[PDB]
Protein backbone atom coordinates (compact mmCIF):
# COMPACT_ATOMS: atom_id res chain seq x y z
CA UNK A 1 0.00 0.00 0.00
CA UNK A 2 1.41 2.94 -1.28
CA UNK A 3 1.38 6.05 0.73
CA UNK A 4 1.51 8.69 -2.28
CA UNK A 5 1.45 7.94 -6.06
CA UNK A 6 2.04 9.90 -9.39
CA UNK A 7 -1.75 9.49 -10.47
CA UNK A 8 -3.09 11.37 -7.42
CA UNK A 9 -3.19 14.33 -9.67
CA UNK A 10 -6.12 12.92 -12.10
CA UNK A 11 -8.43 12.60 -9.15
CA UNK A 12 -11.35 15.33 -9.80
CA UNK A 13 -14.11 16.64 -7.51
CA UNK A 14 -17.19 14.59 -6.27
CA UNK A 15 -20.00 15.50 -8.02
CA UNK A 16 -22.61 17.83 -6.80
CA UNK A 17 -25.22 15.14 -6.60
CA UNK A 18 -22.67 13.28 -4.16
CA UNK A 19 -21.89 9.54 -4.44
CA UNK A 20 -24.22 5.97 -3.87
CA UNK A 21 -22.41 3.40 -2.46
CA UNK A 22 -25.50 1.23 -3.51
CA UNK A 23 -24.98 2.02 -7.66
CA UNK A 24 -25.25 -0.69 -10.24
CA UNK A 25 -22.68 -1.49 -13.04
CA UNK A 26 -23.23 1.36 -15.45
CA UNK A 27 -22.31 -2.34 -17.98
CA UNK A 28 -23.71 -4.91 -16.43
CA UNK A 29 -26.00 -3.57 -13.48
CA UNK A 30 -24.71 -5.75 -11.26
CA UNK A 31 -24.93 -4.56 -7.25
CA UNK A 32 -21.89 -6.80 -6.12
CA UNK A 33 -18.28 -5.47 -5.63
CA UNK A 34 -18.51 -2.32 -7.82
CA UNK A 35 -15.63 0.60 -7.86
CA UNK A 36 -16.36 4.23 -8.51
CA UNK A 37 -13.63 6.42 -11.23
CA UNK A 38 -12.21 9.01 -9.09
CA UNK A 39 -11.74 11.10 -12.69
CA UNK A 40 -15.59 10.74 -14.32
CA UNK A 41 -17.06 9.44 -11.33
CA UNK A 42 -18.88 6.51 -13.01
CA UNK A 43 -19.88 2.97 -10.95
CA UNK A 44 -18.69 0.01 -12.73
CA UNK A 45 -17.85 -3.99 -10.95
CA UNK A 46 -14.24 -5.22 -10.06
CA UNK A 47 -12.12 -7.64 -11.34
CA UNK A 48 -13.99 -10.50 -9.53
CA UNK A 49 -17.10 -9.41 -10.69
CA UNK A 50 -17.30 -8.69 -14.47
CA UNK A 51 -14.65 -6.54 -14.88
CA UNK A 52 -15.90 -3.25 -16.32
CA UNK A 53 -13.87 -0.63 -14.41
CA UNK A 54 -10.82 -2.24 -15.53
CA UNK A 55 -12.40 -2.23 -19.03
CA UNK A 56 -13.13 1.73 -18.42
CA UNK A 57 -9.70 2.05 -17.19
CA UNK A 58 -8.00 0.44 -20.73
CA UNK A 59 -10.34 2.97 -22.51
CA UNK A 60 -10.29 6.02 -20.31
CA UNK A 61 -6.75 5.65 -18.96
CA UNK A 62 -8.27 6.56 -15.64
CA UNK A 63 -6.09 5.33 -12.86
CA UNK A 64 -7.60 6.24 -9.56
CA UNK A 65 -10.92 3.64 -8.31
CA UNK A 66 -12.64 3.22 -5.32
CA UNK A 67 -14.25 0.35 -3.71
CA UNK A 68 -17.65 0.59 -2.64
CA UNK A 69 -17.51 -2.19 -0.18
CA UNK A 70 -13.87 -1.32 1.76
CA UNK A 71 -13.53 2.40 0.57
CA UNK A 72 -9.76 1.41 -0.08
CA UNK A 73 -8.38 2.92 -3.68
CA UNK A 74 -7.01 1.36 -6.09
CA UNK A 75 -4.36 2.93 -8.96
CA UNK A 76 -4.04 0.64 -11.80
CA UNK A 77 -0.35 1.70 -13.47
CA UNK A 78 1.22 1.71 -9.51
CA UNK A 79 -0.70 -1.71 -9.03
CA UNK A 80 -1.39 -1.36 -5.97
CA UNK A 81 -3.55 0.51 -2.88
CA UNK A 82 -3.34 4.37 -2.57
CA UNK A 83 -3.54 5.96 1.14
CA UNK A 84 -2.97 10.02 1.36
CA UNK A 85 -4.49 13.12 2.29
CA UNK A 86 -5.72 13.82 -1.69
CA UNK A 87 -8.64 10.56 -0.95
CA UNK A 88 -9.56 11.77 2.40
CA UNK A 89 -13.05 13.89 0.72
CA UNK A 90 -13.71 11.25 -1.35
CA UNK A 91 -13.10 8.19 1.30
CA UNK A 92 -15.46 10.81 3.56
CA UNK A 93 -18.14 11.62 1.26
CA UNK A 94 -18.60 7.92 1.02
CA UNK A 95 -18.34 6.64 3.83
CA UNK A 96 -21.15 8.98 5.20
CA UNK A 97 -23.03 7.65 2.36
CA UNK A 98 -22.42 4.55 3.34
CA UNK A 99 -22.77 4.84 7.31
CA UNK A 100 -24.09 7.83 8.19
CA UNK B 1 -9.29 -8.75 -2.49
CA UNK B 2 -5.83 -8.78 -2.72
CA UNK B 3 -5.74 -6.98 -6.15
CA UNK B 4 -8.05 -4.09 -6.86
CA UNK B 5 -10.19 -2.48 -9.54
CA UNK C 1 -4.47 23.83 -20.21
CA UNK C 2 -6.69 22.83 -16.89
CA UNK C 3 -6.41 20.29 -14.70
CA UNK C 4 -9.62 18.79 -15.28
CA UNK C 5 -8.60 17.65 -18.30
CA UNK C 6 -7.86 13.93 -16.42
CA UNK C 7 -11.33 13.49 -16.96
CA UNK C 8 -11.46 13.61 -20.65
CA UNK C 9 -12.47 10.07 -23.09
CA UNK C 10 -11.56 8.98 -26.38
CA UNK C 11 -14.18 10.53 -29.34
CA UNK C 12 -16.71 7.56 -30.03
CA UNK C 13 -16.54 5.16 -32.61
CA UNK C 14 -19.81 6.82 -34.05
CA UNK C 15 -18.17 9.85 -33.82
CA UNK C 16 -19.04 13.74 -32.98
CA UNK C 17 -22.30 14.95 -34.32
CA UNK C 18 -22.36 18.90 -34.09
CA UNK C 19 -26.50 18.58 -35.38
CA UNK C 20 -26.71 16.33 -32.71
CA UNK C 21 -30.03 17.92 -30.29
CA UNK C 22 -30.49 18.10 -26.58
CA UNK C 23 -30.84 14.92 -24.64
CA UNK C 24 -33.68 16.64 -22.43
CA UNK C 25 -35.18 18.96 -24.26
CA UNK C 26 -34.82 18.37 -27.97
CA UNK C 27 -33.12 21.64 -28.64
CA UNK C 28 -31.43 22.37 -31.70
CA UNK C 29 -30.00 25.67 -30.85
CA UNK C 30 -26.69 25.72 -28.92
CA UNK C 31 -25.98 22.53 -28.17
CA UNK C 32 -22.80 21.12 -26.29
CA UNK C 33 -21.13 17.68 -26.17
CA UNK C 34 -19.66 15.79 -22.42
CA UNK C 35 -15.96 15.03 -22.99
CA UNK C 36 -16.44 12.18 -20.47
CA UNK C 37 -19.82 10.53 -21.75
CA UNK C 38 -20.73 11.78 -25.01
CA UNK C 39 -23.79 12.94 -24.05
CA UNK C 40 -25.48 16.38 -26.01
CA UNK C 41 -27.29 18.61 -23.96
CA UNK C 42 -28.01 22.95 -24.19
CA UNK C 43 -26.50 25.45 -23.06
CA UNK C 44 -26.93 27.87 -20.30
CA UNK C 45 -28.40 30.52 -22.07
CA UNK C 46 -30.96 27.99 -23.41
CA UNK C 47 -32.65 25.25 -20.96
CA UNK C 48 -29.37 24.56 -18.97
CA UNK C 49 -29.33 20.59 -19.36
CA UNK C 50 -25.35 20.58 -19.74
CA UNK C 51 -25.43 22.76 -16.42
CA UNK C 52 -27.42 19.83 -14.86
CA UNK C 53 -25.46 17.34 -16.00
CA UNK C 54 -22.30 18.46 -14.73
CA UNK C 55 -24.61 18.67 -11.37
CA UNK C 56 -25.16 15.17 -11.86
CA UNK C 57 -21.97 13.62 -13.29
CA UNK C 58 -19.16 15.97 -12.20
CA UNK C 59 -17.88 15.75 -15.91
CA UNK C 60 -15.89 19.00 -16.26
CA UNK C 61 -15.07 19.77 -20.12
CA UNK C 62 -17.95 20.29 -23.16
CA UNK C 63 -17.80 21.38 -26.16
CA UNK C 64 -19.71 23.59 -27.80
CA UNK C 65 -21.35 22.71 -31.10
CA UNK C 66 -21.51 25.90 -32.31
CA UNK C 67 -17.97 27.36 -32.14
CA UNK C 68 -15.89 24.15 -31.22
CA UNK C 69 -14.76 25.54 -27.89
CA UNK C 70 -13.79 23.48 -24.35
CA UNK C 71 -15.05 24.80 -21.20
CA UNK C 72 -14.15 23.89 -18.00
CA UNK C 73 -16.98 24.06 -15.29
CA UNK C 74 -14.78 24.04 -12.03
CA UNK C 75 -12.31 26.33 -13.94
CA UNK C 76 -15.06 28.78 -15.01
CA UNK C 77 -13.13 29.37 -18.29
CA UNK C 78 -12.51 28.02 -21.90
CA UNK C 79 -9.84 25.74 -22.35
CA UNK C 80 -8.27 25.47 -25.37
CA UNK C 81 -9.78 26.07 -29.10
CA UNK C 82 -8.97 22.87 -31.00
CA UNK C 83 -11.48 21.24 -33.17
CA UNK C 84 -12.94 18.31 -35.25
CA UNK D 1 -8.39 35.87 -34.76
CA UNK D 2 -10.63 33.13 -35.39
CA UNK D 3 -14.33 33.28 -36.47
CA UNK D 4 -17.08 31.33 -34.84
CA UNK D 5 -17.39 29.78 -37.83
CA UNK D 6 -14.20 28.30 -37.78
CA UNK D 7 -12.48 30.51 -40.39
CA UNK D 8 -8.96 32.62 -40.20
CA UNK D 9 -0.16 46.36 -32.35
CA UNK D 10 -0.91 48.58 -28.97
CA UNK D 11 -5.55 48.80 -27.85
CA UNK D 12 -8.74 47.93 -27.13
CA UNK D 13 -12.41 47.63 -29.19
CA UNK D 14 -9.39 48.49 -32.20
CA UNK D 15 -8.81 45.33 -32.88
CA UNK D 16 -12.96 43.91 -33.01
CA UNK D 17 -12.87 47.63 -35.32
CA UNK D 18 -11.01 45.53 -38.15
CA UNK D 19 -13.47 42.50 -38.11
CA UNK D 20 -18.83 44.80 -33.46
CA UNK D 21 -21.74 44.44 -31.34
CA UNK D 22 -20.58 40.54 -30.59
CA UNK D 23 -17.13 40.14 -28.27
CA UNK D 24 -14.12 37.49 -27.78
CA UNK D 25 -11.28 36.07 -25.49
CA UNK D 26 -7.96 34.76 -25.46
CA UNK D 27 -5.88 33.78 -22.81
CA UNK D 28 -1.52 41.95 -23.49
CA UNK D 29 0.19 39.24 -26.17
CA UNK D 30 2.69 39.14 -29.29
CA UNK D 31 0.78 36.07 -30.90
CA UNK D 32 -10.55 33.48 -30.47
CA UNK D 33 -14.28 34.58 -31.07
CA UNK D 34 -17.13 32.79 -28.35
CA UNK D 35 -20.16 33.11 -26.91
CA UNK D 36 -19.02 34.33 -23.50
CA UNK D 37 -19.84 32.25 -20.42
CA UNK D 38 -19.50 28.79 -21.78
CA UNK D 39 -21.41 25.40 -20.44
CA UNK E 1 -8.22 9.82 -38.91
CA UNK E 2 -8.86 12.04 -36.75
CA UNK E 3 -8.36 15.96 -37.31
CA UNK E 4 -8.18 16.01 -33.40
CA UNK E 5 -8.44 14.17 -30.14
CA UNK E 6 -9.16 14.86 -26.52
CA UNK E 7 -5.51 13.33 -25.43
CA UNK E 8 -3.39 15.75 -27.66
CA UNK E 9 -2.96 17.81 -24.44
CA UNK E 10 -0.54 14.84 -22.89
CA UNK E 11 2.42 15.68 -25.96
CA UNK E 12 5.27 17.02 -24.32
CA UNK E 13 7.89 19.35 -26.01
CA UNK E 14 10.34 17.46 -28.04
CA UNK E 15 13.48 17.03 -25.95
CA UNK E 16 16.22 19.04 -25.96
CA UNK E 17 18.59 16.14 -27.74
CA UNK E 18 16.45 15.71 -30.42
CA UNK E 19 14.54 12.42 -32.14
CA UNK E 20 16.80 9.57 -33.17
CA UNK E 21 14.54 8.19 -36.30
CA UNK E 22 16.97 4.58 -36.19
CA UNK E 23 16.81 4.32 -32.40
CA UNK E 24 16.12 0.26 -31.58
CA UNK E 25 13.05 -0.73 -29.15
CA UNK E 26 14.17 -0.28 -25.41
CA UNK E 27 12.94 -3.60 -24.77
CA UNK E 28 13.70 -5.87 -27.27
CA UNK E 29 16.56 -4.12 -29.38
CA UNK E 30 14.87 -4.61 -32.65
CA UNK E 31 15.43 -1.95 -35.80
CA UNK E 32 11.87 -2.94 -37.75
CA UNK E 33 8.66 -0.50 -37.13
CA UNK E 34 9.79 1.48 -33.37
CA UNK E 35 7.31 4.30 -32.49
CA UNK E 36 8.58 7.16 -29.95
CA UNK E 37 5.82 8.24 -26.94
CA UNK E 38 5.24 11.79 -27.37
CA UNK E 39 4.62 12.35 -23.58
CA UNK E 40 8.28 10.83 -22.31
CA UNK E 41 10.08 10.08 -25.62
CA UNK E 42 10.83 6.47 -24.83
CA UNK E 43 11.36 4.65 -28.44
CA UNK E 44 9.55 0.74 -28.81
CA UNK E 45 8.29 -1.17 -31.38
CA UNK E 46 4.75 -1.91 -32.52
CA UNK E 47 2.39 -4.56 -32.18
CA UNK E 48 3.09 -6.16 -35.57
CA UNK E 49 6.74 -6.87 -34.00
CA UNK E 50 6.71 -7.26 -30.15
CA UNK E 51 4.32 -4.14 -29.07
CA UNK E 52 6.25 -2.67 -26.61
CA UNK E 53 4.71 0.29 -27.52
CA UNK E 54 1.45 -1.00 -26.75
CA UNK E 55 3.20 -2.47 -23.41
CA UNK E 56 4.54 0.74 -22.72
CA UNK E 57 0.58 2.68 -22.86
CA UNK E 58 -0.90 -0.17 -20.47
CA UNK E 59 2.12 0.22 -18.06
CA UNK E 60 2.26 4.34 -18.51
CA UNK E 61 -0.94 5.41 -19.93
CA UNK E 62 0.73 7.69 -22.43
CA UNK E 63 -2.11 7.80 -25.15
CA UNK E 64 0.14 9.30 -27.93
CA UNK E 65 2.57 8.02 -30.16
CA UNK E 66 4.83 8.79 -33.16
CA UNK E 67 5.64 6.01 -36.15
CA UNK E 68 9.55 6.53 -37.19
CA UNK E 69 8.30 4.45 -40.57
CA UNK E 70 5.88 6.92 -41.92
CA UNK E 71 5.99 9.80 -39.30
CA UNK E 72 2.04 9.20 -38.56
CA UNK E 73 0.30 9.83 -34.63
CA UNK E 74 -2.11 7.05 -32.99
CA UNK E 75 -4.30 8.01 -29.87
CA UNK E 76 -4.10 4.57 -27.85
CA UNK E 77 -7.88 5.41 -26.59
CA UNK E 78 -9.09 6.67 -29.50
CA UNK E 79 -8.03 3.59 -31.49
CA UNK E 80 -7.50 6.01 -34.42
CA UNK E 81 -4.37 8.40 -36.19
CA UNK E 82 -4.49 11.51 -35.51
CA UNK E 83 -3.35 14.80 -37.45
CA UNK E 84 -3.01 18.31 -36.20
CA UNK E 85 -0.99 21.50 -35.72
CA UNK E 86 -0.17 20.27 -31.85
CA UNK E 87 2.12 17.20 -33.95
CA UNK E 88 3.29 19.51 -36.50
CA UNK E 89 6.81 20.64 -34.08
CA UNK E 90 7.43 16.56 -33.84
CA UNK E 91 7.09 15.53 -37.33
CA UNK E 92 9.03 18.44 -38.26
CA UNK E 93 12.02 17.17 -36.08
CA UNK E 94 11.67 13.53 -36.87
CA UNK E 95 11.35 14.27 -40.94
CA UNK E 96 14.91 16.58 -40.51
CA UNK E 97 16.68 13.86 -38.67
CA UNK E 98 14.67 11.03 -40.91
CA UNK E 99 15.59 13.15 -44.49
CA UNK E 100 17.34 16.29 -43.74
CA UNK E 101 14.10 18.31 -45.08
CA UNK E 102 11.28 19.81 -43.20
CA UNK F 1 -0.91 20.91 -7.10
CA UNK F 2 -0.94 20.79 -11.28
CA UNK F 3 1.12 21.66 -14.19
CA UNK F 4 0.75 20.23 -17.71
CA UNK F 5 3.56 17.97 -17.64
CA UNK F 6 2.62 15.73 -15.07
CA UNK F 7 0.88 13.86 -18.47
CA UNK F 8 4.92 12.14 -18.98
CA UNK F 9 4.98 11.03 -15.08
CA UNK F 10 5.17 7.01 -15.06
CA UNK F 11 4.14 4.29 -12.13
CA UNK F 12 6.75 4.30 -8.47
CA UNK F 13 8.52 0.62 -9.67
CA UNK F 14 7.65 -2.02 -8.02
CA UNK F 15 11.13 -1.97 -6.20
CA UNK F 16 10.16 0.93 -4.80
CA UNK F 17 12.58 4.63 -4.23
CA UNK F 18 15.54 4.04 -2.50
CA UNK F 19 16.30 7.75 -0.97
CA UNK F 20 19.84 6.96 -0.31
CA UNK F 21 20.61 5.87 -4.04
CA UNK F 22 23.59 7.43 -5.04
CA UNK F 23 23.88 10.12 -7.98
CA UNK F 24 23.88 7.72 -11.52
CA UNK F 25 27.06 9.67 -13.10
CA UNK F 26 29.29 11.08 -10.44
CA UNK F 27 28.04 8.45 -7.31
CA UNK F 28 27.83 11.57 -4.57
CA UNK F 29 25.36 11.11 -2.00
CA UNK F 30 24.91 14.63 -1.36
CA UNK F 31 21.47 16.36 -3.21
CA UNK F 32 20.08 13.74 -5.35
CA UNK F 33 16.84 13.50 -7.34
CA UNK F 34 14.45 10.75 -8.99
CA UNK F 35 13.11 11.10 -12.65
CA UNK F 36 9.19 10.54 -12.19
CA UNK F 37 9.54 9.30 -15.86
CA UNK F 38 11.84 6.58 -15.93
CA UNK F 39 13.01 7.14 -11.99
CA UNK F 40 16.75 7.32 -12.89
CA UNK F 41 18.74 9.26 -9.78
CA UNK F 42 21.00 12.00 -10.84
CA UNK F 43 22.51 14.76 -8.73
CA UNK F 44 20.89 18.49 -8.84
CA UNK F 45 22.60 21.82 -10.13
CA UNK F 46 24.37 22.93 -7.19
CA UNK F 47 26.29 19.49 -7.17
CA UNK F 48 27.14 18.54 -11.15
CA UNK F 49 23.61 18.84 -13.00
CA UNK F 50 23.61 14.96 -13.95
CA UNK F 51 20.11 15.83 -13.74
CA UNK F 52 19.73 18.67 -15.76
CA UNK F 53 21.63 16.74 -18.09
CA UNK F 54 19.43 14.14 -18.12
CA UNK F 55 16.00 16.33 -19.14
CA UNK F 56 18.40 17.77 -21.63
CA UNK F 57 19.04 14.15 -23.25
CA UNK F 58 15.56 12.51 -22.15
CA UNK F 59 12.78 15.63 -22.05
CA UNK F 60 11.53 13.98 -18.81
CA UNK F 61 9.99 17.12 -17.15
CA UNK F 62 9.41 16.23 -13.55
CA UNK F 63 11.72 15.39 -10.93
CA UNK F 64 11.58 14.64 -7.43
CA UNK F 65 13.99 15.51 -4.52
CA UNK F 66 15.91 13.34 -1.91
CA UNK F 67 16.20 16.03 0.88
CA UNK F 68 12.89 17.65 0.67
CA UNK F 69 10.50 15.28 -1.39
CA UNK F 70 9.78 18.20 -3.27
CA UNK F 71 8.66 17.98 -7.18
CA UNK F 72 10.59 20.54 -9.66
CA UNK F 73 9.03 20.88 -13.48
CA UNK F 74 11.72 22.00 -15.76
CA UNK F 75 9.78 23.43 -18.59
CA UNK F 76 7.39 25.32 -15.82
CA UNK F 77 10.80 26.17 -13.81
CA UNK F 78 8.85 25.29 -10.90
CA UNK F 79 8.41 23.48 -8.05
CA UNK F 80 4.77 21.85 -8.70
CA UNK F 81 3.63 19.70 -5.34
CA UNK F 82 4.86 18.70 -2.29
CA UNK F 83 2.73 15.40 -1.77
CA UNK F 84 5.22 12.90 -0.56
CA UNK F 85 6.10 8.91 -0.07
CA UNK G 1 -12.31 2.88 -57.64
CA UNK G 2 -10.17 4.56 -54.56
CA UNK G 3 -7.81 2.13 -55.62
CA UNK G 4 -5.67 4.55 -58.07
CA UNK G 5 -6.10 7.24 -54.93
CA UNK G 6 -8.00 4.54 -48.11
CA UNK G 7 -4.21 4.82 -48.02
CA UNK G 8 -1.94 1.70 -48.98
CA UNK G 9 -1.65 -2.48 -45.37
CA UNK G 10 -1.57 0.44 -42.82
CA UNK G 11 -4.16 -1.05 -40.22
CA UNK G 12 -3.89 -0.52 -36.17
CA UNK G 13 -1.18 2.13 -35.30
CA UNK G 14 1.20 1.66 -32.42
CA UNK H 1 4.37 25.54 7.48
CA UNK H 2 6.24 21.96 6.65
CA UNK H 3 9.89 21.78 7.59
CA UNK H 4 12.56 19.88 4.86
CA UNK H 5 12.77 16.92 6.97
CA UNK H 6 8.78 16.39 6.65
CA UNK H 7 7.78 17.82 10.51
CA UNK H 8 4.69 20.24 10.05
CA UNK H 9 4.56 23.63 12.16
CA UNK H 10 1.49 24.97 13.35
CA UNK H 11 -0.48 33.55 13.98
CA UNK H 12 -0.85 35.75 10.54
CA UNK H 13 -2.79 37.32 8.34
CA UNK H 14 4.70 39.50 2.46
CA UNK H 15 7.25 39.96 5.40
CA UNK H 16 10.07 37.76 7.46
CA UNK H 17 7.56 38.22 10.66
CA UNK H 18 6.56 34.60 9.05
CA UNK H 19 10.10 33.17 8.81
CA UNK H 20 10.42 34.97 12.36
CA UNK H 21 8.39 32.57 14.40
CA UNK H 22 9.52 29.24 13.06
CA UNK H 23 15.99 31.39 10.07
CA UNK H 24 18.76 32.58 7.52
CA UNK H 25 14.61 30.37 4.05
CA UNK H 26 11.98 29.28 1.70
CA UNK H 27 8.46 30.85 0.00
CA UNK H 28 -6.46 30.92 5.84
CA UNK H 29 -6.26 27.44 6.62
CA UNK H 30 -3.49 26.81 3.95
CA UNK H 31 -0.71 25.28 3.91
CA UNK H 32 3.55 26.58 3.30
CA UNK H 33 6.22 24.68 2.36
CA UNK H 34 10.40 24.72 3.13
CA UNK H 35 12.50 23.64 -0.02
CA UNK H 36 15.62 25.66 -2.19
CA UNK H 37 15.02 28.62 -4.63
CA UNK H 38 15.96 26.54 -7.86
CA UNK H 39 14.94 22.28 -8.37
CA UNK H 40 16.53 20.12 -10.11
ZN1 LIG I 1 -13.37 7.41 -15.42
ZN1 LIG J 1 -20.20 -4.79 -14.50
ZN1 LIG K 1 -0.36 5.58 -9.50
ZN1 LIG L 1 -10.52 22.73 -15.26
ZN1 LIG M 1 -31.97 21.05 -23.19
ZN1 LIG N 1 -20.88 13.63 -19.19
ZN1 LIG O 1 -7.24 10.45 -28.23
ZN1 LIG P 1 10.30 -4.37 -28.96
ZN1 LIG Q 1 5.58 7.35 -22.48
ZN1 LIG R 1 5.16 21.51 -15.93
ZN1 LIG S 1 26.02 13.60 -10.47
ZN1 LIG T 1 13.99 10.25 -16.80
Amino acid sequence: PLPWCPHLVAVCPIPAAGLDVTQPCGDCGTIQENWVCLSCYQVYCGRYINGHMLQHHGNSGHPLVLSYIDLSAWCYYCQAYVHHQALLDVKNIAHQNKFG
Amino acid sequence: RLRGG
